[PDB]
């Protein structure tokens, strides 16, 4: 079946992912990439205190990050090396704004301890005369490994779970990413141990495979956008907002 | 009679068996009764009364600390703020160097184990006439960190899991201590015997004065609250390693080998006094002499990087006199090209100085000049019995 | 008690099982555990996620290769002639003397194992866009010696198991790699720790241009292919021995025994330069001094049949300098009574020398004269540092 018919609507599906006030589309189905089962609730392990997390406020699609996708860059140059607990509050909090702020960061603030599940969009808007590719891969745990400049590299995340993006049919990258961590819970802010590393679950992040192949005087620059989703939570450790920890630098 | 030729049976020799373990195995061995089945019956009169579980003995309540509430306490006031983990001690005064400890049936284990996870409990018995009355809070705040243990108010702990305590006719009551963390188990605070190998407990609860007390003057103002701990309904225990605890029979240590710390060859005997060089001569600090900048050169203490140190006198009997024996002391470089011994009242106030000189700090802020022992204490000033052993106390910070 | 005098067992003592094996057999031996029914159990949590077999790993898709496809490609021209075997390399860039290398999951095994007798398969992610088309084709044909890797056309290849593929609006495709071999098995192509313990691979595939691309001018002409490499349908492995691969934690070497290869006594600096006696001057060679036939004069390497050898230096900060560090050299006589030192541009170029020279040539053909770093290279003349510590490379030919 091949007719093409764009009427005064250019035709053709958009698929939407609302889930919670706010709606993102995505006009191309995305190339998921699940590195782990679902993770089970803990809260009735670690911590018995008000076990709950946060429906319709922290289970939304916020911006995180955004950047510049060009020919200029070579072969293998990362666009991005984001923490993903993590940069969502270390994002906003270099911003010039507060964590408080902003509704899908809010329980970070008062709450100590956090456990839960990651959703993750790497949108990107490339025309269909960019020849490029991209892969947003995921790692469990990268700081704690000691020669993972080894590991970052474009040949060495292939091996491994992860997405891919070309540019040209652009194009989106899904990338489940529910919690593995070595302790089933992860700490808000500075604890009686954990005094740095603080709410580290893991990193993303996006290499080039194929750099943007222009034509002559073809369009230079393209973007990527990286929205995420934190669903499946849960919050328990009440503490007050003096205690909090605004994150590390990038 | 007939040949077994078959070929013989294999076997790899050990030659113990075995310091571990004894759950459930049977244990061959020469046993020096009588009987192959001489097991060891225990009759109606020889009755087995426990219940020798980890449990059973967390369970007992025993007592730990006790506050003295008045009606001087402020509306914003605070009576302890204890820690909540079963390595929770009570100083007992006196004399030897090393100092005993008060510890709960919910101390001694798991002072035997490494991780416990459990949850806890506190019975605040508030002695009280039916004519007193007044308010208590107790909050257990997960994620209390060494700096963020202070900066801490009655209205910030409202934030946490917390209580609220009315005493009229009613005078004690029990508050169970949540476990939050991050970890299922949680390793030992006190790690005997190795320094590093030491994590900090898990979180603390606080017991401050919600509501001033008012007593009617035909009853005292001032008021004892006594406090208990044990493991409360669930607290867990989970793998047996080195106790941080050990006996109560020989207090004795024999000092090593022979490193015990004294003063340079020369510096013998020594007073406490002071020095115009030290705080202006507004503290005290040892002199091996009453002339010229004669102060006590010590020998340097290395210590590693993540601990802290001072200094306790083997016999008291020996020690620089002044209001009292100068049993503690503190070691620091004096800038003046040596390093000075500087007597403290307490080993608490010994520590709580290294824990801001080694915490990187300096000689000349308020901070630790509140731990320098003034000069109206120097008293007769008698000098030490020349120079007696000190032995270097050691902590992490 | 009853006295057995029956004769007693017997028995052949052994002292230790077993560094073989561990399929099918229980182990005895002396757990810390405190119990005898001590296994770790995996709870919901701490979920067993893998799946650890050989088939698990070797069904990864790893990169391995990234060709540059050009519409300047001829209707006759090759893109990758890379090998069909599961050791298939791809060498990343510096610098110490052993460099690093790259392999897909289905590279890690069987560098394990002896042999494999597997089926594989490509996966040729072509990013193209709509506007790109062309034809590629793929074959794997069974039988490539060493000469006979040349001599090869896209028309010759078109006589065994090949594929082509259309390319417009579908980018990628996957070629299943057959396995034609004599052998039921495959030996290891990479034998560690043994040169001459090493058998090439069964064959290989190469991927020509059937059709040249044809790029409108709103979409550029250069295209990448990346490729990568997994274990097909039936990678099978067949038996553990001393894996081919090393760690990439502690990438160091320490050189036994001393024998680190060096220039002889007296020959010391030496800079990269060009000498009348060596392909008329038109090509760098090692000298130590600019006068008449100072050559740098080096040590014999004594080389066993169905082998080749040549130089890479340990530390760069301390080669011969021109246009770049002269890190890797080739080693051959010089026939003026001596051998000379002949710096190559990179390892593989120093390789191929040997695969010349070594090859049973002379130094005057054409073939080796082109491996040869020319005399424009020879930049501003540094000496080296001394007489630094070369290491000899050996492999077979
Ligand atoms: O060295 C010998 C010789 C014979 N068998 C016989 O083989 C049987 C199977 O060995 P297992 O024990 O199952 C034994 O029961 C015994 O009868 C041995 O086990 N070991
Ligand atoms: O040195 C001796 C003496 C007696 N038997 C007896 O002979 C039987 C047959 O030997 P096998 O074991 O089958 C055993 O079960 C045991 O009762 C031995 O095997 N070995």
């Amino acid at each position: 079946m091949d007719n093409p018919n764009p009427g005064p609507d250019g035709e053709g599906e958009v698929e939407l992912e609302k889930d919670s006030n706010v709606v993102l589309t995505t006009q191309r189905d995305p190339s998921t990439s699940i590195p782990a089962p679902v993770s089970v609730k803990w809260s009735r392990w670690t911590s018995n205190d008000v076990v709950d997390d946060y429906a319709t406020i922290t289970s939304r699609w916020y911006q995180i990050a955004e950047f510049v996708w060009s020919k200029d860059d070579p072969f293998d140059k990362e666009l991005a090396r984001l923490i993903l607990p993590r940069a969502l509050l270390s994002s906003i909090e270099a911003n010039s704004d507060a964590i408080c702020d902003v509704p899908n960061t809010i329980p970070f603030k008062v709450h100590a301890y956090w456990r839960g599940d990651m959703e993750v969009r790497v949108q990107i808007n490339s025309n269909k005369f960019q020849v490029g590719q991209l892969q947003a891969t995921w790692y469990y745990s990268d700081h704690e490994n000691l020669n993972i400049s080894s590991k970052r590299s474009v040949y060495g995340f292939s091996q491994m779970d992860h997405a891919l993006i070309s540019a040209s049919a652009s194009n989106e990258a899904k990338l489940v990413i529910p919690f593995k961590h070595v302790y089933p819970f992860l700490p808000t802010r500075i604890v009686p141990d954990w005094t740095t590393g603080i709410l580290d679950m893991g990193a993303l992040n996006i290499r080039v495979i194929a750099p943007l192949r222009m034509s002559a005087t073809g369009p230079t620059t393209c973007n990527v956008v990286v929205f995420i989703k934190l669903n499946n939570s849960e919050f328990t450790g009440t503490s007050s907002g003096k205690f909090y920890a605004s994150q590390i630098r990038a | 009679n007939p040949s077994y030729q078959q070929s013989p049976r294999h076997f790899v020799p050990t030659g113990m068996h075995s310091l571990a373990l004894g759950t459930n195995l049977v244990e061959p061995l020469h046993a020096l009764r009588l009987d192959a089945a001489g097991t060891t019956q225990h009759p109606v009169g020889c009755a087995p009364d426990e219940d020798m579980t980890v449990s059973s003995i967390a369970s007992r309540y025993g007592l730990i600390r006790r506050v003295q509430w008045k009606k001087d306490h402020a509306k914003g006031s605070l009576l302890l703020q204890l820690d909540a983990d079963p390595f929770v001690e009570q100083r007992i005064e006196g004399t030897n160097p090393i100092s005993l400890y008060w510890f709960a049936p919910v101390g001694v284990v798991s002072s035997m184990f490494m991780q416990w996870r459990g949850s806890l409990e506190y019975r605040f018995d508030i002695i009280a006439s039916q004519f007193h009355t007044g308010r208590l809070i107790v909050g257990y705040v997960p994620g209390l960190t060494a700096s963020l243990q202070l900066q801490m108010d009655y209205m910030k702990l409202k934030s946490s899991s917390y209580v609220v305590f009315d005493l009229q006719e009613s005078n004690s009551f029990t508050f169970e201590v949540p476990y939050v963390s991050y970890r299922p188990w949680w390793v030992r605070k006190y790690g005997g015997n190795y320094l590093p190998s030491s994590t900090d407990a898990p979180s603390t609860l606080f017991m401050y004065v919600q509501v001033p007390l008012i007593p009617m003057e035909a009853v005292s103002d001032t008021i004892d609250i006594n406090v208990y701990v044990r493991g409360g309904s669930s607290f867990e225990v989970c793998v047996p390693v080195q106790p941080s605890l050990g006996l109560n029979w020989n207090t004795d240590f024999i000092l090593r080998n022979d490193e015990e710390y004294r003063a340079k060859t020369g510096y013998a005997p020594y007073y406490a006094g002071v020095w115009h060089s030290f705080n202006n001569s507004n503290s005290l600090v040892f002199r091996w002499g009453s002339a010229s900048d004669q102060i006590a050169q010590w020998p340097t203490i290395s210590v590693p990087r993540g601990e802290l140190a001072f200094l306790r006198i083997k016999d008291g009997k020996q020690a620089a006199v002044g209001t009292q024996p100068w049993r503690t002391m503190v070691v620091w470089p004096s800038g003046h090209g040596y390093n000075i011994g500087i007597p403290t009242y307490n080993a608490e106030r010994a520590r709580q100085l290294a824990q801001h000189l080694y915490g990187g700090g300096s000689l000349t802020d308020e901070k630790a000049k509140q731990l320098f022992v003034p000069a109206n204490q120097q008293g007769p000033g008698k000098v030490s019995n020349g120079n007696p052993v000190w032995e270097v106390m050691r902590a992490p910070l």
